[PDB]
RNA sequence: UCGAGAGGA
DNA sequence: GCTCCTTCTCCTTCCTCTCGA
DNA sequence: CAGGAGAAGGAGC
């Protein structure tokens, strides 16, 4: 945090969107095709996961950006696959839009007018138009009057919308609540649970088989009936690859603009862009950049074993299926296919799977029981281990003492009492102004020791000027230009932050865990209280903390800013927290020895 | 992110409507302690009349619009009250449903008027002869008592609400003195 | 690096540009010496060379 | 669950307009219930 | 190897030796008074697995 | 309280690699302050009052021409209990290689203390 | 004809030592560094500024109320405005032909400064074959002196350096 | 002042021409010069800038390893947590583009 | 420049439809404890950065106090803007306030 | 960096 | 065309230390 | 060692 420098700009809003191949290979700055991490000298090799392009190392330099590694944010890379790999994310919904398609219209089985009431209702609900959601219903009269039914349903659609667009019922940029996201729910779960029933074609009366999936990969291809077999030639089990289900759901994709322009997007679609299957398809694997794969300092990231095996099995297929279509197709014709195409139906396993291991870990494939399978990218997000519930929610911060804590009456029920400990320690960054110039000239006379002082000066360049190893006449002399500003141009509209130590002025916060309710976190103001080590209290507050004394911990949170400080005060302080709001009843009130002193002093006999 | 806002509606984040008023009346739980102590705040009386200063607050404050409204409710109230509510239907609306209980000074809810009206029935005698403490001065101190002890457009009570029963629950003993058939009880039953 | 308090943030155009003429440079570009009596004395000390000239 | 609310939320393309306030501490710009439910803005002379 | 048995107490067995748990055989005996050092020469108990399970008979 | 660091220096050799680093001073300059807390032959003298990063065992590389030092770990400024020096259980084919010191920390009854 | 006047709608941040004269606040703290300088976003040189109309973020208010608020960030004190400003910008396109100012002339460059702003460096290659050096003044194509200014075009605007390097043959 | 404003305030900077914290680079310049902030994905090559009435010399910056680009100028600095960076290079190899729209434009 | 004129207008005019003048205001002319603490941590920023400072403070060095001080006499220029909830914003100035 | 154990509230 | 009896396919308090890979 | 819950497909209705 700082307050020398504003932030100027401001962050509004966050969208979804979807990296494909086209976007990555502008992007990214190195392919990564080498497994040689580190040589026998221990440098990093170009070409490998640790390349100087994908960012800065420790001795080195980096070769993308070209700055040490304090200031290197690291740049991404990406492994061109052989094969377009499933995105182990998107796999049930390629699955169902596969299960439920007809090979040779290239449109869905269902009958297509189905399809275009579907998209209307779902273009009624970007809007939120769910007045008219239902009249759409009410329209209802071979083979050209179906023409005349769906081009009076477009033109009733948009007479709706544009009425609704006319008045204020909706902005330029749709309406989308929980009421709208319901209904659009419910409306795709039956959309596509009634596409998954219709098996003979409503456009052709043709037939395409069933598939069903075994574990995560394999697609065995269930044999058609006779009848279907026979039906099909009166109009007129197997393992599949991902290639001839790309162009499958590609050609499927291509002649359906309309329903997929409205399933995959809730909102009025600005750009128009379209909908392909290379969103479900990968083709190049983004591999991180440096600062976040490096080693431990010996131990090397388990996400590099995972990439290095990833690109074994690439080296693989870049050896098998370069260097056998070089040779003749004549020569390779008959006892060369019954075991080298037995290993293609082996090594796109193990481009697939591999690539699965590292996103999604759960399907994988067994082995005699060790100590831990290796975690993916979608165990590093999940639980308390994961990333939102451990590095985003639940923060690790600075600025925050601990001790046990200790009973003390004499010191009143907003204060907090602090051991010197905690007093030349903890700093606080007040600014230098003339209304401020005496405790700041003593306080840097005093030194990092002697309480009033301060332990550090930031200049107006932003630089972090430390009074540790100053003497006593390196102290003395800084403070007699504390009030000179400097001739800059960019800082003349500044001033330098003295990093004082906590004094009888300031107020902490107060939290003991577990906190149950709002009540068991405070503000106090501060007391230093000499030669001691525990933080210590009033006894009010130890009711509401359910605090005995036989050893227990607080953190107080000493709060760096002058807006926090302004809130813990008037909206967070003690003596705004006295009526609990389980009940408005009272929490805080003395405790043992004061009950039976006010029973003895109160009785009638005491003269 | 269930809070109050400045139409004083309980709404959510984005925009969703939880409630139209807090509960029922717009209050604080923390600050609505000796409000239906009426006894009690007969006395003290210009404890807090120095307290609540209503001389300040006459020209930022529309005063007797919702009370021309208030006792007209009240009359049609006690004019239909032995039917039943299928029977009683509605004509028009309670205090606060149509006036801000924040800007109108008599904006009252009703129950505590109710409680304020029968207090001011049966102790008639302890106004007139303890202090000379008029009744109009007293109902018109506590119409400004309802409106300083309101909830603040701002305040986070989703917060507020999920605490004060995820705590109270850490008071409840496993055992149960169930026997006299059974029910669920506790936190088998408030998770239930 | 400058910050966030030299050079503004958002700079767009509102307008495209139009030419003045000869004799309306020194509407204000002279007065703006004749009323200001390295960033503001060395710009006026190296107009004096540049407008002058048309 | 996050990689199936995930799932769910690419396949939306959904525009998220930080309103809650879990999704304006992972941003982190300021969060709307108590203070941060207005705004200030100062008077100046001419 | 039974040097590692006894160092970490991770069991490493090709028949399971008839148990349930794997881990957690061997204590460290602590010697920081008299009585925690002759406690752990009397500490039996039922095993590690019923620590997770949370009905408690 | 008694603490117990064992300091060793082979932890960068394999298969009867030559002794690196070796106990004690060599004969560059050093900033001569050392001797107050160490012995001239690396290791520390019997009951010294130890701060925090002053030094507990002092090598000399052969390598580098460094006196690189070993320094104290915690803050609790401890009082050195034993130097205890520990031979190889081979043909001493090595020099001296472990030396395993102790810490003594004084506890007064402090405010806080579980009673 | 270069002397050009665009108006822009920038968005300057105000310090807190000036809430009480915004005006000179922010032509001291942004506008006085913008003067002299290359700018990304207009391609140019500016030489003055004219114009300074804050906008308001009071959208009921008028050009006479001039309760001018000013949004305050929700961490720093400093305020965000935006403005409107007329800028007497200086910028060639292509091959501009205007009079200059020469101090030396030089053997293997001449080294031109155009009207004490910047620098017409040219290269080896670029002079042509007529003309040599001699020994510092120049022998043309003409044989007698000419005025101390000279016109000269303009080749590439390159604004990478400190100062904005503009090229120019003379052919 | 508990949750961002001491454990990772990272004042990063974004493209706002297609928003994304990750890519914008620091350029490479010249001895004499100055190295500014420059996109990746919406800069583009030098060697596809003679497609075509005469481009000026603005837009061209140098990377490190001499590979110039043109484009990509509209940058902004926000401030983030570095977990959100984190997050959008998790979630970057999953195959998901945050963009994150930022005014003012 | 006329795209950006443009969409510079349009955001203007979403603006405007969402300011209420002062013939309208139905929110209470009570501060609430946020709006007072807000105020005077925002005082206190701007006092702690050499703002003019308009009370003649007794040996006072908590910027807070001074902004405490300062609330006494209502000498803080500053407005709230209360967001009703679908940004249909307010003006009040802290001197129109009942100061609670 | 992960598992096992001990202990405080 | 419609329905039920199995699967899949899911998920959960703060702190300190040591031991060992 | 839980602890039921949601979704889905073919064997009967
Ligand atoms: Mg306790
Ligand atoms: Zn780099
Ligand atoms: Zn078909
Ligand atoms: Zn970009």
């Amino acid at each position: 945090m700082d307050i020398s420098k504003p932030v100027g700009s401001e962050i509004t809003s966050v969208d979804f969107g979807i990296l494909t191949a086209k976007e990555i290979r502008n992007l990214s700055a190195k392919q990564i095709t080498n497994p040689t991490v580190l040589d026998n000298l221990g440098h990093p090799v170009s070409g490998g996961l640790y390349d100087l392009a994908l960012g800065a190392f420790l001795r080195n330099l980096c070769s993308t950006c070209g700055l040490d590694e304090k200031f290197c944010p690291g740049h991404q890379g990406h492994i061109e696959l052989p094969v377009p790999c499933y995105n182990p994310l998107f796999f049930n919904q390629l699955y169902i839009y596969l299960r439920a398609s007809c090979l040779f219209c290239h449109h869905f089985r269902l009958k297509s007018v189905e399809v275009h009431r579907y998209a209307c209702k779902l273009r009624l609900l970007q809007y939120g138009l769910i007045d008219e959601s239902y009249k759409l219903d009410e329209i209802t009269l071979s083979s050209t009057l179906l023409n005349e039914l769906k081009s009076k349903r477009s033109e009733y659609v948009d007479m709706a919308i544009a009425k609704a667009l006319s008045d204020g019922r909706t902005t330029e940029r749709g309406s989308f609540t929980a009421t709208v996201n319901d209904e659009r729910k419910k409306l795709v779960h039956e959309f596509h649970k009634k596409l998954l029933s219709r098996g003979k074609c409503d456009n052709c009366g043709m037939f395409s088989p069933k598939f069903r999936k075994d574990g995560f990969t394999k697609i065995f291809e269930t044999a058609l009936n006779e009848k279907q077999i026979t039906n099909n030639r009166v109009k007129g089990s197997t393992y599949i690859l991902s290639t001839e289900v790309k162009n499958i759901l590609d050609t499927v994709f291509r002649k359906e603009q309309c329903v997929l322009q409205y399933v995959f997007h809730s909102r009025p679609n600005l750009s128009r862009k379209l909908v392909k299957a290379d969103s479900f398809f990968m083709d190049v694997l983004v591999v991180p950049p440096t600062r976040f794969r490096l080693p431990s300092k010996v131990h090397e990231n388990s996400q590099n074993q995972l990439l290095s095996k990833v690109l074994t099995t690439s080296l693989l297929i870049r050896d098998l299926n370069d260097d056998l279509s070089k040779l003749q197709k004549d020569k390779v014709s008959l006892e060369d296919r019954r075991v080298i195409f037995s290993r293609l139906m082996n090594a796109f396993v193990t481009i697939q799977n591999d690539v699965n291991a590292f996103i999604d870990s759960t399907k994988a494939q067994g082995r005699t029981s060790g100590k831990v399978p290796i975690p993916g990218v979608k165990q590093a997000l999940e639980k308390k281990e994961g990333l939102f519930r451990k590095h985003m929610m639940g923060k690790r911060v600075n600025y925050a003492a601990r001790s046990v804590i200790s009973p003390d009456p004499n010191i009143e029920t907003n204060e907090i009492g602090v051991p010197p400990v905690f007093a030349v320690k903890l700093t606080y960054p007040e600014p230098v102004t003339a209304y401020n110039i005496a405790e700041l000239r003593q306080a840097v006379i005093n030194g990092p020791d002697k309480w009033p002082g301060a332990t550090q000066i930031q200049n107006e360049d932003g630089s972090l000027v430390s009074l540790i190893g100053m003497s006593v006449e390196q102290r003395k002399a800084l403070a007699n230009q504390l009030l000179t500003p400097s001739s800059n141009v960019s800082t003349h509209t500044l001033n330098k932050k003295v990093y004082r130590h906590i004094k009888n002025r300031d107020v902490v916060l107060m939290n003991r865990q577990p906190t149950l309710h709002k009540a068991s976190m405070m503000g106090h103001k501060v007391r230093v209280l000499p030669n001691e080590k525990t933080l210590r209290l009033h006894y009010a507050n130890t009711g509401a903390y359910n605090a005995d004394f036989d050893g227990d911990e607080m953190n107080m949170h000493f709060p760096q800013n002058e807006n926090a400080r302004a809130e813990a005060l008037n909206l967070a302080n003690t003596d705004s927290q006295y009526l609990t709001p389980t009940s408005g009843s009272p929490v805080r009130g003395l405790i043992q020895d004061h009950i039976s002193a006010g029973v003895w002093l109160t009785s009638k006999d005491s003269f | 992110g269930v809070h109050v806002s400045y139409d004083n509606s309980i709404r959510d984040a984005d925009g969703t409507l939880v409630q139209f008023m807090y509960g029922g009346d717009a209050i604080d739980i923390t600050k609505e302690s000796h409000m239906t102590q009426f006894e009690f705040c007969l006395d003290n009386y210009y404890a807090l009349l120095k307290k609540y200063n209503p001389s300040a607050l006459i020209e930022h404050l529309d005063v007797e619009s919702a009370l021309k409204y208030s006792k007209k409710t009240l009359k049609y109230r006690k004019k239909h009250s032995k039917e039943p509510h299928y029977k009683q239907s509605v004509k028009y609306d309670p205090v606060l449903a149509k006036y801000n209980p924040a800007k109108y000074l008599g904006s009252v809810s009703e129950n505590f008027q109710d409680k304020l009206e029968s207090f001011l029935d049966k102790n008639s005698k302890l106004f007139k002869s303890s202090d000379g403490v008029n009744e109009k001065k007293f109902r018109a101190l506590m119409q400004l008592k309802y409106m300083r002890s309101l909830i603040n457009p701002g305040e986070a009570v989703g917060i507020i609400a999920s605490q004060s029963v995820g705590e109270p629950s850490t008071q409840m003993t496993l055992n149960t003195f169930h026997f006299a058939a059974n029910v669920t009880l506790g936190i088998p039953r408030l998770r239930e | 690096t400058a910050t966030t308090l030299n050079t503004p943030v958002v700079i767009h155009a509102t307008q495209l540009p139009q030419h003045v003429s000869t004799d309306e440079v020194l509407q204000f570009l002279e007065s703006f010496i004749d009323e200001k009596e390295t960033n503001l004395s060395s710009s006026i000390s190296q107009l004096k060379r540049i407008q002058r000239d048309f | 669950t996050t990689c199936q609310f995930l799932t769910k939320a690419v396949l939306d393309n959904e525009r998220e307009q930080l309103d809650s306030p879990s999704a304006r501490i992972v941003v982190g710009k300021l969060n709307n219930v108590g203070t941060g439910s207005f705004d200030v803005l100062a008077k100046v002379p001419n | 190897k039974m040097q590692y048995f006894l160092s970490t107490g991770n069991l490493v067995s090709q028949s399971g030796l008839d148990l349930q748990q794997v881990s957690g055989y061997t204590v460290v005996a602590e010697k920081i008074n008299f009585y925690r050092f002759i406690s752990h020469f009397r500490m039996v108990h039922r095993g590690s697995f019923f620590a997770q399970l949370k009905t408690t008979t | 309280m008694y603490k117990t660091e064992k300091v060793d220096l082979a932890l960068n050799r394999n298969r009867g690699d030559p002794i690196t680093q070796h106990f004690g001073f060599g004969n560059d300059e050093w900033p001569k302050e050392w001797l107050e807390k160490l012995d001239e032959d690396g290791l520390p003298y019997i009951g010294t009052y130890v701060e925090e990063g002053d030094p507990i065992c002092a090598y000399f590389d052969d390598t580098l021409n460094k006196t690189k030092i070993k320094t104290y770990h915690s803050s609790e400024p401890a009082y050195i209990e034993e130097v205890n020096l520990i031979g190889d259980e081979s043909n001493k084919f090595q020099e001296l290689q472990t030396v395993s010191i102790k810490y003594r920390i004084r506890r007064t009854p402090q405010i806080g203390d579980k009673f | 004809n270069c002397i050009v006047r665009v108006p822009i709608a920038l968005y300057v941040s105000l310090a807190p030592m000036y809430l009480e004269n915004p005006l000179q606040g922010v032509m001291k703290q942004h506008l006085n560094p913008l003067v002299m300088k290359y700018n990304n976003k207009v391609g140019g040189v500016v030489l003055g500024y004219e114009g300074l109309k804050i906008l308001d973020a009071d959208p009921l208010s008028k050009e006479d109320t001039s309760e001018k608020l000013i949004k305050i960030t929700p961490d720093t004190p400093f305020g965000f405005t935006w403005c409107h400003v007329n800028l007497y910008v200086w910028q060639p396109q292509v091959g501009d032909v205007l009079e200059g100012y020469i101090f030396i002339q030089s053997a293997s460059h001449i080294g031109l400064l155009i009207h004490d702003a910047f620098n017409a460096s040219i290269k080896k290659n670029n002079i042509p074959v007529d003309w040599t050096f001699v020994h510092g003044h120049w022998v043309d194509s003409n044989g007698e002196p000419i005025d101390g200014k000279l016109r000269f075009t303009v080749r590439n605007v390159h604004t990478t350096g400190r100062v904005v390097s503009v090229d120019g043959t003379l052919i | 002042d508990r949750l961002l404003n001491s454990s990772d305030y990272t004042q990063a900077s974004v493209c706002r021409e297609c928003g994304s914290i990750l890519t914008t680079q620091q350029s490479v310049p010249r001895i004499g010069s100055i190295s500014t902030v420059c996109c990746r994905r919406c800069s583009m090559r030098f060697e596809d800038a003679k497609k075509l009435i005469f481009i000026d010399d603005s837009q061209i910056w140098e990377d490190g390893q001499g590979n110039k680009f043109v484009g990509g100028n509209e940058t902004t600095t926000v401030a983030i947590p570095f977990v959100l960076k984190y997050l959008d290079s998790e979630l970057s190899a999953m195959g998901i583009r945050l963009r994150y729209n930022v005014e003012p434009k | 420049p006329e795209d950006f004129q443009q969409h510079e207008q349009i955001r203007r005019k979403t603006l405007k439809e969402k300011a209420i003048p002062k013939d309208q205001r139905a929110t209470t002319p009570y501060m609430t404890k946020y709006e007072r603490a807000r105020i005077l941590g925002t005082r206190a920023l701007q006092i702690s950065m050499n703002a003019p400072v308009f009370v003649d403070l007794e040996g006072e060095t908590d910027p807070l106090r001074i902004a405490m001080k300062e609330l006494a006499e209502k000498k803080i220029p500053l407005v709230i803007r209360r967001y009703l909830p679908d940004g249909s914003f307010e003006d009040w100035s802290v001197e129109e306030l009942i100061v609670d």
